[PDB]
């Protein structure tokens, strides 16, 4: 139905942030959502168009990064099959804005092999100052 | 890299007509990898259309749109007060994917 | 228990035929990206 | 609860963190009695 | 050929600095590893310590760091210092050499091997008795 | 300290109290009372110069065997005790020597 991510954390230049985007909030749940569906992470700055930040596969959480955020972005999931994480080390005063996580089959399902982000979840905000 | 631009950046219309949301591609899109999203300030950005022309689950009959090659159009049948929000188009294919800049409708 | 030596399992591959197979698959893959493109094999990304 | 320490201590080889020795209680065919057992588990099998 | 001579004070007062020195004649000390073995009456042998080309004085952990190992290349000598000694280790000392050979059982690339120290050439050894009288 | 009594002529097999566990590399010693200790057998097969060719050890093939010392042609002056140094993989750096097997030949 809808995805869930929490966090309104402020940050300092030189630290790391951790954003968890879970599906079905109760912790002891077996949604199976992070199991056959790819998940896109997308950043958006205010007054700027949204840019791609990184997709994670549901097979064994194999991440696919971009060339702009390659050497300072690690993301995976825990032992339970929910709650993918988002660790962005090497902060900057340029990426202040909102973050989104969206579910996407990415052409791996059985009907029609579609390409669509059917549901987006929440949208957190990350600011940094001193 | 295929850059996705949108020339109608500012749009204004009355409730109850048809609007055209055009988008230009750079060099030869595959005409089956494109998506439209309805963004707003502090809300949940939902999807409105699949691919070239295929509706989603939570989409009424008034939302449609086609296009092929390098030009893609979104054709809304009627304008509602629950639709005055910005729109963002995106493509697929090789990583990284890129959005289509940004457009916005308004009430006047 | 372990009655013997505490060792680690390890898989052995022959270096010469593996290097020849890598050169052959590089020469095969070079038919799609021109001549002067540096193909670089790297390690895995991460995850589970 | 697995009371688990390091098996084969002060070994200067590569395999150091793995092969941990743990002891625990286990039920038997008589449900009033228990049985203390010892076993070896790998590093990827036990969490503190 | 490497020859070892010994020297000793003989009479040692308890709880002060003990010093027993063996001397090397015949070759240099670049590769051979010098070790010391204590033999006490009423028990077996005992390893005091050894030295190598890394200048690491690895002591036995059952001595509570009561021995100090040092060597010297300018005078062909080596110093064996002690402090706060007991009157219950009246024993004859030994100065020996040791060669290091590796024993490999698996693959050398992972480190599945170990070291030993063989003592082939030994010294004569002079007894050192400690007593309050 | 363990005693042993072996008469003249026949051979003898002397084991040490340390049970070997793993790849073995022993250094058999021999210490006369008052004299200097000498190295008899190192690395389970080899032998240094000056030692006669009467002391044979045990190889490391078919692990599970006992590391013993064979004295072929025992003479009358073999009253010195031996030392079985143990160097293996699991026990790490061994510091002590072990039990001294005192061989007392009669006659
Ligand atoms: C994947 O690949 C890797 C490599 O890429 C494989 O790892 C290899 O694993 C084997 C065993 O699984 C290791 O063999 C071991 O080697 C040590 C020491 O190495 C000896 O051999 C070297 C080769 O030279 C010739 O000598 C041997 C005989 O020793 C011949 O059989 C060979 O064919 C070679 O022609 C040699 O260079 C070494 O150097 C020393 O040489 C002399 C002799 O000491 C010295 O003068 C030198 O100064 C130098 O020190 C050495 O000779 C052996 O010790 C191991 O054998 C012992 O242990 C066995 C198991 O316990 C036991 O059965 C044996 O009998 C033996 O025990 C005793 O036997 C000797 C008989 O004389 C005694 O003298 C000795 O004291 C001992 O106590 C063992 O054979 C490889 O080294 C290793 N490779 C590398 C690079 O490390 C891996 O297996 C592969 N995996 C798979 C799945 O395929
Ligand atoms: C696999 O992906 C590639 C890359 O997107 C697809 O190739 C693209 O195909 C379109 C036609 O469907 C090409 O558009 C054409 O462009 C020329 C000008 O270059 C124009 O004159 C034509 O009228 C047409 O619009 C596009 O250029 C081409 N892109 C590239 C990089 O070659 C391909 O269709 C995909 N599918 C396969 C191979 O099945
Ligand atoms: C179930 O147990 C595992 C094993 O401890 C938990 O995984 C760890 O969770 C903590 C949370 O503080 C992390 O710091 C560790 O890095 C995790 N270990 C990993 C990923 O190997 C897991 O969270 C537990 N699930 C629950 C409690 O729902
Ligand atoms: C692997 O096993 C085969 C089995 O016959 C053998 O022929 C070969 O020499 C072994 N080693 C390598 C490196 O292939
Ligand atoms: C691999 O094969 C090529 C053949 O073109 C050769 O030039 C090269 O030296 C070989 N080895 C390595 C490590 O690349
Ligand atoms: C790359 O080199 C090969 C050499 O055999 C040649 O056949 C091929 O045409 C070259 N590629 C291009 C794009 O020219
Ligand atoms: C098994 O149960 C007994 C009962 O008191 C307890 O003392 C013991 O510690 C238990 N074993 C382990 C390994 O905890």
């Amino acid at each position: 139905g809808r995805l869930f991510q929490s966090g309104t954390e402020v940050k300092r230049p030189g630290a790391s942030v951790k954003i968890s985007c879970r599906a079905d909030d109760d912790p002891y749940t077996d949604d199976d959502t992070f199991t056959k569906y790819y998940t896109h992470w997308i950043r958006q700055a205010p007054g700027q168009p949204p840019e791609w930040l990184g997709v994670i596969s549901p097979h064994f959480a194999r991440p696919i990064y971009s060339y702009k955020f390659r050497d300072r972005l690690t993301l995976t999931r825990d032992s339970s099959l929910t709650a993918v994480y988002f660790e962005l080390r090497g902060l900057q005063p340029d990426d202040t804005g909102i973050y989104f996580c969206a579910r996407d089959p990415f052409g791996d399902m059985y009907p029609h092999y579609n390409y669509h982000m059917d549901v987006w979840g929440g949208g957190t905000t990350v600011i940094v100052s001193s | 890299e295929i850059v996705l631009t949108q020339s109608p950046a500012i749009l204004s219309v009355s409730p109850g007509d048809r609007v055209i949301l055009s988008c230009k591609a750079s060099e030869g899109l595959s005409s089956s990898d494109l998506a439209w999203y309805r963004f707003k300030g502090g809300q949940i950005p939902t999807l409105v259309i699949f691919g070239a022309s295929n509706r989603a689950r939570g989409t009424p009959d008034r939302f449609s749109g086609s296009g092929s090659g390098t030009d893609f159009t979104l054709t809304i049948n009627r304008v509602e007060p629950e639709d005055f929000a910005t729109y963002y188009c995106q493509r697929y294919g090789g990583t990284p994917i890129t959005f289509g800049g940004g457009t916005k409708v308004d009430i006047k | 228990d372990i009655i013997g030596d505490i060792r680690m399992a390890h898989c052995n591959v022959s270096k010469a035929t593996w290097n020849e197979t890598l050169g052959k698959v590089v020469k095969q893959l070079r038919k799609h990206f021109g001549n002067n493109t540096i193909i670089r094999f790297a390690q895995s990304s991460g995850g589970d | 609860t697995l009371q688990c320490t390091n098996y084969a201590p002060n070994l200067l080889s590569n395999m150091r963190g793995e092969l941990k020795q743990c002891s625990f209680n286990m039920t038997t065919e008589l449900r009033d009695k228990k049985q203390k057992v010892y076993s070896l588990f790998y590093r990827l099998d036990v969490v503190q | 050929q490497v020859q070892l001579q010994e020297s000793g004070p003989g009479l040692v007062k308890p709880s002060e600095t003990l010093s027993v020195t063996c001397s090397v004649s015949g070759d240099s000390m670049n590769n051979y590893y010098w070790t010391w073995i204590r033999q006490s009456p009423g028990k077996g042998l005992e390893w005091i310590g050894y030295i190598s080309d890394r200048e690491s004085a690895t002591y036995n952990p059952s001595l509570n760091s009561r021995v100090v190992i040092s060597r010297d290349t300018s005078k062909n000598q080596l110093s064996l210092k002690l402090n706060s000694v007991t009157p219950a280790d009246t024993a004859v000392y030994y100065c020996a050499t040791a060669r290091r050979g590796q024993r490999i059982y698996g693959v050398v690339s992972f480190g599945e091997f170990f070291y030993y120290y063989s003592m082939d050439v030994w010294g004569k050894g002079t007894t050192v008795t400690v007593s309050s009288a | 300290v363990r005693p042993l009594s072996v008469a003249l002529g026949e051979t003898a097999r002397i084991s040490c109290g340390r049970q070997a566990l793993g790849s073995r590399a022993v250094q058999w010693y021999q210490h006369r009372p008052g004299q200097a200790p000498i190295l008899l057998i190192y690395n389970n097969q080899d032998r240094p110069s000056g030692i006669p060719e009467r002391f044979s050890g045990t190889p490391d093939i078919n692990f599970g065997t006992r590391a013993t010392l064979t004295i072929s042609g025992v003479e009358a002056g073999d009253e010195a005790d031996y030392y079985c140094h143990m160097w293996d993989s699991r026990s790490g750096f061994s510091w002590s020597f072990g039990g001294a097997t005192r061989l007392t030949v009669l006659g």
